[PDB]
RNA sequence: UGUACAACGGGGUAUUGUAAGCAGUAGAGUAGCUGUGUUACGAUCUGCUGAGAUUAAGCCUUUGUUGUCUGAUUUGU
RNA sequence: GCGUCUAAUACCUACUGAUGAAUGUUACCGCAAUAGUAAUUGAACUUAGUACGAGAGGAACAGUUCAUUCGGAUAAUUGGUUUUUGCGGCUGUCUGAUCA
RNA sequence: GCUUGUG
């Protein structure tokens, strides 16, 4: 099983749900539920559009670039299996959401202060 | 149409009674032939395909179950069986002098207006010195060739606006009925659990009413849906738990979301108790109560032996296009919001 | 041979994936199934090119779908779909008459014809 | 396939095709009728059945007649093979006869279709389908000869030898089962006897092998003395492109002398000296030896007691009609010894595991321990791949201590400070 | 060595496993016997896999790579990348490798020594495969036909080309890989031997329809024997 | 007359998509005061604002507010 | 029994549906005389390149895996489908002007 | 108390 952001929400997709297209260009487009698939469909540039993930990166809305999301990157050379290293793994993946959330809030607060 | 389900009408009620039980033998242990259960909507599940000679053979396969509640249920009584030239008979019934309120109310179209006298004089004649209850039994036991037991679901513990209990007779498998009334004796007002009949792998087959429709359009009107129908061949994927975590976990996933959906079900409440998950769909639309019965027939082809490998259970919002698995991964990916702060 | 879902109308004219010369094939034939036929991605239909080299033309000749542009529900759960519908030219043996095949190639397709996969360059 | 005509369908005898065809038209069409149907529902009732019974006289004869081949356009050689086993002109009158049968039939039914329109009675129509079935049956039965001629070819032409005289061949010639018989039996698979008597042999015996990986058939001559069985052998001397291998004898064996066996050679020498021939051999030798004077032959002494050396005289025929960086291999491959498949200490295949455990049927192999580590103790993992909705493979790699060390001061350096606020 | 074989009577032995000087992979297809002729003539002297890329059983032709190292495919899941890590010895690089298409072993015809790839191959792509398997990368094709990885086989002992591949092409695919190179057919006439047809310096495999006189070029051009 | 139920409200999940209004240096274009030269009008843009609205008439939950719990008839070995 | 390029294309009664007096009342459970009855055809690895066969060609059962047709069911995912006339925008456009 | 295959 595998799990993408979808190439116009960024959403998770996980397994038997959205749609895929492939175009003449033969390259996987996942998608999430139709509403953006259809939106994709209508050429729609989604750095534009105000309720999409993408924008709000572009826009500045949430936090465009942090540390945390180099820890993400899907190795592409594979490692041997160890009982050890899955643990280990885990373990840091249970720490960076609690790190991620910490940093998300932060971000909304500062970005907030012009409400005063 | 199918002339052999003809004719078309209605079911003579809400709950399917089984027409037939699984062969019985005197060799094996006692143990129920059926299970009842609730149907509660429907999910996906994705697991490793294991199986030899398939064009899949190792691979992913991604297929739709059914969730049916199926909260621990309860025996109150024994009815016996004798052979005649006209069929079974039942000689005798028995009771074990503490029936539950919901039980009670079954005999009732109006409790509130009603006295609740359901079982005050037949609960002072069983407190006697068992001259009134140990005949009975022994009259049972002496004649009645197959011995059915009488139990009823906790409806109390299903999210549904009913506290009427549903009270169907269960026949016993074998135990040389001698010790099918033994095992009676040590199960009255006890509690059988899901996981002490059925079990992973497990063919079964399931009897309901499926969904009605009402007045329809062989070139004739008539009546659509809400018919007794039996689905063969239904493989038990997941025999649920309610009194663990990790209901919906499994050794893939292995997180700690339970198999309610985000939101909750549509129609239906939330599956807390032990519930059963099989492949397919029964025939039965949600909040509809059915029952579980052993194919009536030993299944000895690769589709019941083979051993399921559950690997990931979709619990997404089915309300809607729900797409976030848990509010936890909903807030973080979503972050913080005005609703928040 | 798994089910996938159909939707190719008999008559249906398809763009020629392959360099063979060919641009377009008519399907007149669902040969190789069992109400209203229909094609499918991986399946094996007899075909006469319409627009190319006169050589091709009245001559029906078989050919298998490497696309087919409708939805259809993978054995896996994903859903997919091509942009246009599209076929490649064989021998009822399976040999390709064309040197090479162009554009996508569909996974289920080229898994039950290896020699379309040996001379599709672009599987999926 | 012109080499062989084991398709053709097995000929009726006269009243068995009589019969099918018969109750072939009889269980199709309809059977009720009554005096007070429409006259024209009776004109259709029985114009129907005698078309139908035409169509299938028709199509029987249709059938007997393009399964026979015709004898003069198969080929020169197998025209003079079946010339050999039959008379062509016999067997060109039973197909001519067997045409014109068809003709009459198709044109009686068309004259009796044209003539049934106009009866009025019931009887006259149930008459008039009578004569039609009649004169069709009287047709047929007048075939009862050559039916039963086309049934007795038909079972023996379906077992004659497919050999295609085109390929390079080897022809095998001699006095009756002088030896050459063993030769055959002994250079290829085909089976035929050796008997002291003279014709051991009575057809044309084909067998195949190979040579430098190049198709070879060779052909045994029943014998040589006329006769129809000379005929065919001489037939089959001359028009295939094949190489003749005369055979003789300088012991007693088939009880006949040197000089008849010369001058047998001598007899039917014109006809193959130019192609390509050799003789072998099973003080009148110096005699035999004029056969050497003639430029296209040669002779080699032998015996069908050592017949082990019949592969030396095949390869002088094959060969008479033809001229007519290193590389990284590991050293486990150049030790381990190679598969033995009736060894009992042969290691055991997959194959032999799978099928103790059931095959690939009711059993399925698994691949766990198969795969290489660094301890064997944990092979049995499950390797989960998702936690929390993120995927694993997205966070499994190597040295992640010291990147969630580096993380946690990152965040110490920050918590102290309370920048989160 | 030459042996002659068939997955579930399929001809294509090229197509269904991929076989190189230091491992030997297979699909998963339900008839194990293939499993078994491939370790009759190997046995455990190197590692023999069942794997699939993306579930399918064309493995053979999906993927292409040398004895240094294996190259996979976008297509190919994560977990059939560690399945192959797991059951592959570390000895043997894994790399996957991202372009439009998705035919590696279609695209990339190599040995282990110099890799010859489609002329508009992604730049990074030949750096990769350099690194990688430590082979030569040449931008050409043999026979005038694009997909040089199935029409043609490449060796270290020699490779069979396209039967059609001209007297002056051959002379230079040797000259530039100095080892010998005919033009032949295999599996009863096959024009693409590569999807036929697998060969390591050691072994070769045919299908069963493999003509006599093809056994024998194949095994003269290869010099088993 | 109590885990009783109804109507609202809150929370959970979803559809759509950034609201009425406020302030601004971001500001087409017109006027004045000849080089954001300056200031009024002012199409739009920016932050509040993944904000606002809907949310069961056949979704889930309920601790919060609040109301109800008695109207006639029939039935006998 | 089932189909008929594929294995092959030789004005009232009846009706399905739904009420309903009855026997001491009501209610729960169960048996079944009875009327109907269903699955269907092919391919795919085996066994096989074995038996057979000079060759060309090429068996079958036990077991396992798939699809067509016909029937009973489900919206778990996708499409259809919208008086939720739900949301946002827009056209003519009125409440004097702007929201609504 | 008609009808069905051999002029």
């Amino acid at each position: 099983m595998r799990i993408y952001q979808c190439h116009f929400c960024s959403s998770p997709c996980y397994p038997g749900h959205g749609i895929m297209f492939v175009r003449n260009d033969a390259k996987e487009f996942r998608f999430c539920r139709s509403k953006c698939h259809k939106a994709f469909k209508q050429r729609r540039n989604p750095r534009k559009l105000k309720w999409t993930k993408a924008f709000r990166k572009a826009a500045g809305k949430e936090l465009a670039v942090d540390s945390t999301l180099t820890f993400a990157q899907r190795r592409n050379v594979p490692v041997r299996y160890n009982r050890e290293l899955v643990a280990t793994t885990l373990k840091a993946m249970a720490r960076i959401e609690e790190i991620r959330q910490k940093r998300e809030r932060a971000f909304y607060k500062n970005r907030m202060r012009g409400n005063k | 149409g199918h002339l052999g389900f003809l004719p078309r009408k209605r079911a003579a009620s809400i709950r399917a009674r089984v027409k037939a039980f699984p062969k019985d033998d005197r060799s094996k242990p006692v143990a129920l032939t059926s299970f009842l259960g609730y149907k509660a909507g429907m999910t996906t599940i994705v697991r490793d395909l294991d199986r030899p000679g398939s064009k899949f053979h190792k691979r992913e396969v991604v297929e739709a179950v059914t969730v049916v509640d199926t909260p621990p249920v309860v025996v109150v009584g024994v009815v016996g069986y004798v052979e005649t030239p006209r069929g079974l008979r039942s000689l005798t019934t028995v009771w074990a002098e503490h029936l539950s309120d919901e039980v009670k109310r079954r005999f009732y179209k109006n409790w509130y207006k009603s006295k609740k006298k359901a079982f005050t004089k037949y609960s002072a004649k069983y407190a006697q010195d068992g001259a009134g209850i140990e005949r009975e039994l022994a009259r049972i036991k002496k004649y009645a060739s197959v011995v059915r037991v009488l139990v009823h679901t906790q409806i109390r513990k299903t999210p549904l606006a009913q506290k009427k209990a549903h009270l169907a007779e269960i026949q016993l498998n074998g135990g040389s009925i001698s010790e099918k009334v033994d095992w009676a004796r040590e199960h009255f007002e006890k509690t059988v659990a899901v996981d002490s009949v059925f079990e992973q792998n497990e063919m079964i087959d399931a009897i309901a009413v499926t969904k009605g429709h009402g007045f329809e359009g062989v070139a004739r009107a008539g009546q659509r849906g809400y018919h007794s129908r039996t689905s063969i061949n239904h493989k038990i994927y997941r025999v649920g738990k309610g009194d663990d975590e990790a209901n919906g976990a499994t050794s893939f996933d292995r997180t700690k979301k339970t198999i309610t959906p985000m939101g909750g079900f549509v129609h239906y409440g939330e599956i807390k108790n032990d519930f059963i998950m099989v492949k397919g769909c029964i025939p039965g639309n949600r909040k509809r109560i059915v029952t579980l019965r052993k194919s009536l027939y030993t299944n000895t082809s690769r589709k019941a032996l083979e051993e399921v490998s559950l690997k990931w259970i979709d619990t997404a919002s089915k309300f809607g296009k729900g797409r976030f698995q848990t509010p936890a991964e909903k807030h973080a990916f979503m972050g913080t919001l005005k609703k928040d702060l | 041979k798994f089910r996938i879902s159909l939707g190719l109308p008999v008559g249906a004219i398809m763009n020629c994936a392959d360099n063979s010369g060919a641009r377009n094939l008519y399907i007149i034939a669902v040969k190789g199934s069992g109400r209203l036929p229909a094609a499918s991605l991986g399946d094996m239909v007899m075909a006469t090119v319409k627009k190319g080299k006169p050589e091709l033309r009245k001559k029906v000749m078989p050919a298998i779908v490497v696309r087919q542009a409708k939805s259809w529900r993978r054995r896996d759960g994903v859903f997919l779909y091509f942009e246009d519908n599209a076929g490649v030219i064989a021998n009822p043996k399976g040999e390709m008459k064309g040197s090479a095949i162009t554009g996508p190639v569909g996974k289920e397709c080229a898994d039950l014809w290896p020699r379309v996969a040996s001379n599709s360059g672009v599987v999926v | 396939m012109q080499l062989s005509w084991k398709d053709i369908p097995t000929v009726a005898p006269a009243n068995d095709l009589l019969d099918i065809v018969l109750n072939r038209t009889q269980r199709k069409t309809p059977t009720v009728i009554r005096p007070g149907f429409k006259i024209t529902r009776i004109r259709a009732f029985y114009m129907r059945k005698v078309k139908y019974t035409g169509e299938g006289f028709v199509e029987k004869f249709e059938d007997i007649l393009k399964g026979f081949p015709n004898i003069n356009d198969v080929h020169p050689f197998h025209r003079d093979l079946m010339d050999t086993l039959y008379e062509k002109n016999h067997y060109k009158i039973s197909l001519a006869a067997i045409s014109r049968a068809k003709s009459l039939v198709e044109q009686v039914a068309r004259d009796y279709v044209r003539l049934l329109k106009f009866g009025q009675s019931l009887f006259q129509c149930k008459q008039l389908k009578r004569a039609a079935l009649g004169r069709m049956a009287t047709i047929v039965k007048k075939l009862r000869d050559p039916l039963a001629y086309l049934e007795q070819v038909r079972q023996h032409i379906g077992r004659l030898p497919s050999i295609d005289p085109n390929t390079r061949t080897l022809l095998i010639c001699g006095y009756p089962n002088v030896g050459k018989s063993s030769f055959l039996r002994c250079i290829t698979k085909s089976d035929v006897d050796v008997q002291p008597y003279a014709f051991t042999t009575k057809s044309l015996y084909v067998g195949h092998f190979d040579y430098k990986y190049l198709r070879f058939q060779a052909i045994d001559t029943p014998g040589i003395l006329m006769n129809n069985i000379e005929m065919q052998s001489i037939y089959a001397i001359a028009h295939l492109r094949s190489c003749v291998l005369y055979f003789m004898d300088l012991s007693e064996q088939c009880g006949f002398t040197i000089e008849a066996q010369v001058k047998l050679f001598h007899s039917i020498k014109p006809l193959f000296a130019n192609k390509s021939v050799m003789v072998v051999i099973n003080e009148r030798a110096q005699l035999l030896e004029s056969v050497k004077e003639v430029p296209g032959v040669e002779i080699m002494t032998s015996s069908c007691q050592l017949e082990e050396n019949v592969m030396e005289v095949r390869n002088k025929a094959c060969e008479k009609l033809l001229a007519s960086r290193t590389p990284f291999i590991p050293e486990s491959v150049k030790n381990l010894k190679k598969y033995d498949p009736e060894d009992p200490n042969r290691r055991k295949l997959a194959r032999d595991i799978e099928a103790e455990n059931g095959g690939a049927g009711v059993f399925n192999v698994n691949l766990k321990d198969k795969y290489l580590l660094e301890d064997d103790e944990w092979k049995n993992d499950i390797m989960p791949e998702i936690l929390d909705g993120k995927n694993v493979y997205d966070f499994l790699d190597p040295e992640i201590a010291a990147k969630l060390q580096a993380l946690e001061e990152e965040e110490e350096k920050l918590e102290n400070e309370g920048f989160y606020n | 060595m030459a042996t002659r074989t068939q997955f579930e009577n399929s001809n294509e032995i090229g197509v269904f496993s991929k076989l190189t000087n230091t491992y030997c992979l297979v699909a998963v297809g339900g008839s194990e016997n293939f499993y078994s002729a491939f370790e009759a003539e190997l046995g455990d002297a190197i590692p023999i896999v069942h794997t699939t890329i993306a579930g399918t059983r064309i493995i053979g032709r999906m993927t292409a790579g040398n004895r240094r190292g294996l190259l996979v495919p976008t297509q190919t899941t994560d977990q059939e990348l560690q399945h192959l890590r797991n059951s592959l010895p570390d000895s043997v690089k894994i790399q996957r490798v991202e372009e439009r298409l998705s035919a590696l072993g279609n695209v990339i015809c190599c040995n282990d020594y110099v890799a010859l790839v489609h002329p508009d191959i992604d730049r990074e792509t030949e750096e990769l495969i350099s690194d990688v398997l430590g082979v030569e990368v040449f931008r050409q094709t043999i026979s005038g036909n694009i997909l040089v990885g199935s029409y043609c086989s490449l060796s270290n002992q020699g490779g069979l080309v396209h039967p059609q591949t001209s007297v002056q092409d051959q002379e230079e695919l040797s000259s530039l890989l100095q080892v010998p190179l005919v033009a032949g057919t295999v599996n009863r006439g096959s024009s693409v031997v590569g999807a036929g047809m697998v060969v390591n310096d050691y072994l070769a495999v045919t299908g069963l329809d493999t003509t006599a006189p093809e056994l024998s070029v194949i095994e003269s051009i290869f010099r088993l024997q």
